[PDB]
């Protein structure tokens, strides 16, 4: 008969993705307090180890 | 009884006036991390010398 074909398109990104390769900067040395933390959400620094 | 209490050694020539010796240290640390860490600790080194007569 008639043949078909279709096309589809991916997600362009997923929650907490970084978004391109210019400058960036990650810190590695962190420790989790209190809970737990959503991949994708902002967080905020309890205290500094002076030593 | 000092020169049998204490050691005596024989390097300087007999026309030096003065002499020099040297000390060395360092320092440092280290962290626990997890992947994709951009920062990380450094270390470095010292000196330090003296004289005689």
């Amino acid at each position: 008969q008639i043949n078909a074909s279709y096309q589809r398109d991916m997600a362009i990104a997923l929650p907490g993705m970084v978004a391109d390769t210019s400058k960036y900067n990650i810190d590695g040395a962190c420790v989790v307090n209190e809970g737990d933390v959503l991949v994708g959400a902002a967080v905020q620094v309890v205290q500094a180890q002076a030593v | 009884s000092a020169l049998r209490v204490f050691p005596v050694t024989t390097e300087l020539s007999p026309t030096d006036k003065t002499f020099e010796y040297m000390t060395f240290d360092k320092v440092g640390t280290a962290q626990i991390i997890a992947d994709y860490t951009d920062d990380l600790p450094l270390v470095d080194a010292l000196g330090t010398s003296e004289f005689g007569k």
